[PDB]
């Protein structure tokens, strides 16, 4: 099947290594980022890794020359332990930053990943540019969204759980025939001029936000309103080239007010947005549906989760990138106490310190619970995926519990508790 | 006008050609009387869009308004032989029962309005039309009886008939006593066609006056009473519209008391007020004076145009109210098949305000934190703890304590279309 939201922990790791690697923060300017894309040859980069040291040498500024040598012999000293390129190609992160803990140890990155192509990258700047490959797992813009109404237009967009509005104007197209005498026609056709002329002004407006630099921005652009006002937008010669092209739904609403209007994207997605990351539909849906059923179908944030992902009976796991909860090891003897991110009990604990025994309990450490369940399931038989708090049912999330919420295969029952009565 | 003429909203579902039929009734009052609207009735009518029944002169305007929403664009009304009538006409799946309840007038009388016919019969038991909700807000503070008219009383095979009427107002007669409202001395009906006419004169020989002894439908609305003297209880004023000029106009009916030229008013959500330049009334007009019932057109001397939006209320320095952003409330839920969970998006419905609102956590249940299970709402030990809940919405909506008044203070929620709740403004916060 699409392992939609199972990838979101994945897609979140690569983040932090592209703003890490772009940002590089710790001032200095002796970063280097190689890509070397697959079939290139190593030498051919340890080369000019080489010529690039011998430059470096004649600026004798000791500061900056030393953070330049040091920049490129750290990434010279890690293009040996590989061969050849591999498979795949060769990503080089390497630099000094202002590293923490006073332990030093420049960053250096050196992998493997699943094939960027004659990328080859190697700059010594504020800022590497990587591309490409981030092009190629683009993750655009999205939705495009028009409205139209008889009041007045609207332009925006729903991106991932990025929403965003902010960009519309106001009709008055003639409405009022007028009163006092002339005629009768005579509004009708000052009626489909001043419609004509909202025509003309809402295409124009969409072209010049939605089609940014020479193509649209987004994947997909939705038209919505009432009663053919877009119609007569997508079958026009002024709105037409190559967003007629892109358009997936029509969508019908009512008064249009926003109700209508986010009804309108919802029901849009479904083979739209595309990807497999971003938008959910179908799936994210399902697993609110389900757990609606009261068939107990909710794992949601605060209370059951380790306990039954050891234990088989989940069939998709909900949790956060941004989780607020762990797993902590040390407590008890003669065996072993699990913490989970310490809540205002979790952190001072310490109460599970038997003074007249010796129960020690110091409230762990600190270990990242998001990354473990994005490598195992499997065993479970269950599922695993990830979202985000952008919006209503997300601020739920946080306030109900945390960041951590499954989703029973079947209907199984509420776990009971002392409340339950 | 002056006062003594009505505040009438239809309501119906959409398929009820409830907008043909409330654009019959607008008609050119003082009856024909109308050298360039017979021209225009003299076949004009439709192509397939709002389809043709001969009420029309009027779905033929709904074909080009680009349409499938609305015909009676947000307007009519007319006069009888007793008082002047506004008209507001609830949604072709438009928003003018939004119109009404928090907007242009309460209702001293509503109107529903019911298609009996299979493929309409069908739709009308499903019964979700712009009754539904829509009576719903429409009764956030008041509008009732209103009648009910059952139209389509003509097309179907009825071929002017003497059955399938009775069939319904048993059926409808349920309907209105569901939720929990009045008796029946305010629960008459009225056949009608829009096809045709009947409800302002019994000077019809349609083949209902054979069988049918009792008044016509303004008869059943005229049981009520007038007044006289313009300038009877506190002035208030709802916008339907507003678009610039000279001076900014507005558009909409007034509530109660009196709009002269050149008084100020006071615009409270805003927080300004102005000077209204001239006043259009709503018939034949020649500078006068008007009374909650009509409307105006008002010209608007010395504000902004963003400063007013359509559902405020303008009102003198004298009788005035306030508001506030999100909110806590006691809501209580009926039986519904889903719970609201703490966060949940509903569509609240205020007034003219139906928004989507994220009911954000859940503070107390009958007692305890829980979802919202309350399936028959209160605690049923003492103090009715239905639920106590935060609700948060787009932008800040004016909305008032009910303890002050009720009006402002009601709303009812709705999940998908199942209304899962009403409740009452507890208090107020940013
Ligand atoms: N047989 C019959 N059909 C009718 C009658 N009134 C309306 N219709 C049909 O019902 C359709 C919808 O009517 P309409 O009044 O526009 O519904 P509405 O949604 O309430 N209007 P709006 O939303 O504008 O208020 C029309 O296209 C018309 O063909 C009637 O009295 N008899």
């Amino acid at each position: 099947m699409d392992n939609e939201v199972e990838k979101n922990i994945e897609i979140w790791k690569v983040k932090k290594l592209v703003q890490s690697l772009e940002k590089a923060r710790g001032n200095g300017t002796s970063m280097i980022s190689l890509v070397i894309p697959p079939k290139g040859l190593i030498p051919l980069y340890q080369k000019m890794l080489t010529d690039e040291y011998g430059t470096a040498s004649n600026i004798k500024s000791r500061v900056n020359r030393l953070s330049v040598l040091s920049a490129i012999t750290s990434t010279q000293q890690k293009l040996k332990l590989y061969n050849t390129l591999p498979k795949n190609g060769l990503v080089l992160y390497c630099g000094d930053i202002i590293t923490e803990d006073g332990k030093e140890k420049k960053v250096t990155f050196d992998i493997e990943p699943y094939k960027p192509i004659n990328t080859s990258l190697y700059l010594c700047d504020n800022k590497f540019h990587t591309e490409v490959l981030s092009e190629l797992l683009q993750a655009d813009d999205k939705f495009g969204f028009i409205v139209m109404d008889g009041q007045g237009t609207l332009f925006g967009s729903v991106s991932g759980n990025t929403r965003t509005v902010l960009h519309k104007f106001t009709v008055d197209l003639p409405k009022k025939h007028g009163r006092g005498g002339q005629s009768a026609l005579r509004f009708a056709r000052l009626r489909e001029e001043k419609r004509h002329n909202y025509v003309r002004k809402v295409a124009e407006v969409a072209v010049q936000n939605f089609i940014t630099n020479d193509k649209v921005n987004v994947k997909g652009l939705i038209l919505a309103g009432s009663a053919d006002f877009k119609t007569d937008l997508a079958k026009s010669e002024l709105f037409d080239p190559r967003l007629a092209c892109k358009v997936i739904s029509i969508v019908d609403v009512s008064y249009g007010g926003e109700n209508g209007f986010n009804q309108a994207i919802e029901l849009s997605a479904e083979a739209l947005a595309n990807v497999k990351y971003v938008q959910e539909k179908k799936l994210l849906e399902a697993y609110f549906d389900e757990i609606s059923q009261d068939t107990g179908k909710f794992c949601f944030g605060i209370d059951d989760t380790l306990k039954a992902l050891d234990l088989g009976a989940v069939e998709k796991l909900i949790v956060f990138e941004n989780l607020e909860t762990i797993r902590y090891t040390f407590k008890d003897a003669e065996d072993n106490e699990v913490i989970k991110f310490a809540e205002p009990e979790a952190k001072d604990k310490s109460f599970a310190i038997d003074k007249a025994t010796g129960q020690e309990m110091d409230v762990v450490s600190e270990e990242p619970l998001i990354e473990w369940l994005a490598a195992n399931y499997k065993n479970f038989g269950a599922t695993l995926e990830f979202i985000t708090d952008k919006s209503s049912e997300g601020a739920q999330f946080v306030t109900g519990f945390g960041g951590i919420g499954a989703m029973l295969r079947y209907k199984v029952n509420f776990e009971q508790l002392v409340d339950e009565s | 006008g002056g006062k003594d003429h009505v505040s009438l909203i239809f309501m119906g579902h959409v398929d009820a050609g409830k907008s043909t039929m409330g654009g019959n009734l607008l008609y050119l009052t003082g009856s024909v009387d109308k050298r360039t609207i017979e021209k225009y009735e003299r076949e004009a009518k439709d192509a397939g869009r709002q389809g043709w029944y001969l009420s029309w002169v009027m779905d033929t305007n709904k074909e080009e308004r680009n349409d499938g929403k609305t015909i009676e664009v947000g307007k009519a009304y007319f006069e009888t032989e007793k008082r002047r009538y506004t008209i507001l006409d609830a949604p072709g799946h438009k928003m003018y029962v939004s119109e009404m309840i928090g907007g242009a007038s309460q209702a001293d009388v509503g109107v529903l309005v019911i298609s009996a016919r299979k493929g309409e019969y069908e739709t009308g038991f499903e019964r979700g039309g712009q009754t539904r909700e829509h009576a719903l807000l429409a009764k956030t503070q008041g509008v009732n009886k209103m009648v009910v008219v059952v139209n389509k009383m003509d097309d179907p095979t009825v071929n002017w008939s003497k059955e399938r009427y009775d069939q319904c107002v048993s059926n409808v007669s349920n309907f209105l006593r569901a939720i929990g409202y009045n008796i029946k001395t305010d629960v008459v009906f009225m056949p009608v066609s829009g096809y045709s006419g009947a409800n302002l004169k019994d000077h019809v020989d349609p083949k209902e006056c054979p069988w049918y002894t009792g008044p016509t439908l303004l008869e059943y609305l005229d049981t009520m009473n007038h007044v006289d003297r313009h300038i009877n209880a506190p002035f208030m004023l709802p916008i339907a519209a507003k678009m610039k000029d000279l001076g900014t106009i507005v558009e909409g009916k007034i509530e109660s008391g009196h709009i002269k030229k050149g008084q100020s008013t006071l615009l409270m959500p805003n927080k300004t007020a102005v000077e209204i330049q001239n006043i259009y009334n709503e018939t034949e007009n020649e500078v006068d004076m008007a009374m909650c019932g009509e409307q105006v057109k008002l010209r608007i001397k010395g504000v902004e145009e963003e400063d007013i939006s359509p559902g405020f209320v303008l009102t003198s320095p004298k009788n005035p109210i306030k508001s506030v952003t999100k909110f806590v409330a006691q809501i209580a839920i009926v039986e519904l098949k889903s719970i609201i969970a703490a966060g949940f998006s509903c569509v609240m419905h205020v007034h003219t305000a139906i928004e989507e609102v994220h009911i954000v956590k859940l503070l107390h249940k009958l007692e305890k934190g829980t979802n919202r299970k309350s399936k028959k709402p209160p605690a049923f030990a003492k103090k009715g703890m239905k639920v106590i809940a935060v609700l948060e919405t787009e932008a800040p909506v004016c909305v008032e304590t009910y303890q002050d008044y009720p009006q402002l203070g009601r709303f009812t929620l709705r999940d998908q279309g199942t209304t899962i709740a009403i409740g009452k403004i507890v208090k107020i916060a940013e």
